[PDB]
């Protein structure tokens, strides 16, 4: 399926994932589209922020969603 | 200073619209 | 810049809250 990660900088980054997948996959996926290292990566969706060993469906993330993406150097 | 108070305005309007 | 990001974030937890 595919789902949406929007930056505040007006970016739409599209990615193909499976329910299954982790949120550190997701962010090694926004690595491979936009060279952001995945420790620079937040990752904030329905208002909480995403911890990595979670899978997609755990968040309750469905086909089509969009997450939102912050950078933060540390 | 400048980025800082058009960060708290842009939260101050997002938290009326939630509203 | 670490306050700069603490208010992004708090920006981004808005947002998603209307962006889902
Ligand atoms: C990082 O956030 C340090 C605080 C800061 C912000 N600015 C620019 C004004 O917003 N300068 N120092």
């Amino acid at each position: 399926m595919q789902i949406f990660v929007k930056t505040l900088t007006g970016k739409t980054i599209t990615l193909e994932v499976e329910p299954s997948d982790t949120i550190e996959n997701v962010k090694a996926k926004i690595q491979d589209k936009e060279g952001i290292p995945p420790d620079q990566q937040r990752l904030i969706f329905a208002g909480k922020q995403l911890e990595d060993g979670r899978t997609l469906s755990d968040y309750n993330i469905q086909k089509e969603s969009t997450l939102h993406l912050v950078l933060r150097l540390r | 200073k400048q980025k800082i108070a058009a960060l708290k305005y842009k939260i101050a309007a997002l938290k009326q619209k939630i509203q | 810049e670490q306050e700069i990001e603490e208010l992004e974030i708090e920006i981004a937890i808005l947002l998603s809250e209307i962006e889902g």
